[PDB]
């Protein structure tokens, strides 16, 4: 399982944001315009035009990975072995070989 | 993506992950901070 | 003890819920960052806004929890704090940031609790909540008598080994009674915090003050006003706005609970 | 509710009928409920407004001034209609804005 990592976001008013691209396994970056995002107090800044936000997010593994996780294997070949039972001049023996 | 294999490594402990989530960063909602986007869900849980 | 010191230098924060009870939006104390299902057993994991504890002193009280109200941290009692689903679910346990419930089957996940002015606070967010079935049988309810199968669950440990969430400085926290007009004018009153100001009044003078500041010829509707003195880190959540296309971090806080092989 | 017996108002209060005369009781102590308790938005008079979960009967009720609880149960199939294409049991942090009538506070 992935999860989505995603750091605050960037609010630039009165200018434009911009990002960079990563080298990160599944990553991506936007800038959207005409934002006037508020907080719990008010507005979030002075200008109320000519606003930007950048988002960003990439994709990693999970620290669950340690736990639940599914293994893709090649198989090839095998080796047999086998747990045979003898009665041997009346002694019931069982011995372990390849 | 949204199936099994949609993210690998070649180890338990590698920094080398492959990841295909189709992730895409969507516009928030007006007067909002909150970052939307839209994105596959994990194949090994579908797979599960 | 000694786990709960990563909260030292934190606050809980405020932020954006989509269903505050009332079918309707707010900004709330109570929010969820996170759900994580990881476990195989049904267990929730929630991130939450929240510090369960943590008093506003530092010190370490688990029946005690410490929210943002306003400006300020405040205190209130761990035992008015709930998690719901279909049904009011079981904590298992808290620590900081992070709380354990066993949830009966829903669609929704919601969490909250009584704040110091005896006010309910709640946030509510869409979740399906289904566990999967464990060994060929769909039962409802643990056995006196069956078989052991393998599972994943959440310990109660709070060694949390290599699981960190990012902490940093907040940005600047907009208030506008900050800005009270008196005399026809802005007085960007700074109660105790550093604020910054700007006005759309030929503001030359705008900049920070750590005083009381009379703004003349101008008018409220022409100012913003933020408070800027803020000490302490805050989670780096999606909803709470970055300073600087750059990040400040100064902390990662562990996190309890990790994922484990049981039966 | 919201009304006392002495035809005063006060919102903290509801009066009911005890044998021949009425009677207080604390609005705290109203309650709603169908499959699992309801939210009461507002309450006036005889009208209560609540946001109801899915379920196929709703009660009511309040503790009265002799803390004997009150309630009352009807038949009600309560299943709220579908706004737009997608069955959903509550509202996102992200989507799209529809048209559609609810009780005002009024």
């Amino acid at each position: 399982e992935y999860k989505t990592v995603i750091p605050s976001p960037y609010v630039k008013c009165c200018g434009t944001a911009e990002c960079k691209d990563k080298n990160l396994p599944d990553y991506s970056c936007k800038v959207f315009t005409g934002v006037y995002p508020f907080m719990w107090g008010g507005a979030y800044c002075f200008c109320d035009a000519e606003n930007t936000q950048l988002s960003e997010a990439h994709v990693e593994k999970s620290e669950s990975c340690k736990t639940e996780f599914a293994s893709a294997y090649r198989a090839h070949t095998a080796s047999a072995s086998a747990k045979l039972r003898v009665l041997y001049q009346g002694n019931n023996i069982t011995v372990t070989a390849y | 993506p949204g199936q099994f294999g949609d993210i690998q490594s070649r180890t338990p402990e590698s920094k080398d992950v492959y990841a295909n989530t189709q992730l895409v960063l969507q516009r928030p909602a007006a007067g909002t901070v909150h970052v939307p986007y839209s994105q596959a869900p994990s194949g090994f849980k579908y797979w599960l | 003890k000694d786990n709960f010191n990563v909260y030292k230098a934190t606050r809980p924060y405020l932020a954006h819920c989509p269903d505050c009870g009332e079918g309707h939006s707010c900004h709330s104390p109570v929010a969820l960052e996170r759900i994580r299902n990881e476990a195989t057993d049904g267990t929730l994991k929630i991130q939450v806004s929240l510090q369960i504890g943590i008093k506003t002193d530092d010190s370490h009280d688990w029946t005690k929890l410490r929210y943002m109200d306003n400006h300020m941290p405040a205190d209130a009692e761990r035992a008015g704090l709930f998690v719901r689903t279909s049904a009011p679910c079981t904590i298992t346990g808290t620590m900081g940031h992070f709380i354990l419930a066993r949830c009966p089957k829903g669609e929704t996940l919601t969490v909250g609790f009584t704040d110091s002015r005896k006010i309910s606070h709640s946030c509510t967010h869409p979740f399906h909540h289904d566990p999967p079935v464990i060994g060929r049988e769909k039962f409802h309810s643990r056995p006196q008598h069956g078989k052991e199968l393998p599972c994943s669950t959440y310990v109660q440990s709070t060694a949390a080994t290599t699981e960190e969430i990012e902490v940093h400085m907040p940005p600047d926290t907009p208030d506008r009674t900050l800005m009270s007009q008196q005399s026809g004018n802005v007085k960007i009153t700074v109660n105790g915090q550093t604020v910054r100001y700007k006005c759309n009044c030929g503001g030359s003078n705008e900049g920070l003050t750590t005083t009381d500041k009379v703004i003349n010829n101008c008018k409220v509707d022409q100012c913003h006003a933020a408070v800027t003195n803020h000490k302490k880190w805050q989670y780096n959540s999606p909803l709470v706005p970055r300073n600087a296309e750059l990040g400040d971090r100064k902390g990662k806080i562990h996190i309890p609970f990790p994922l484990a092989n049981v039966t």
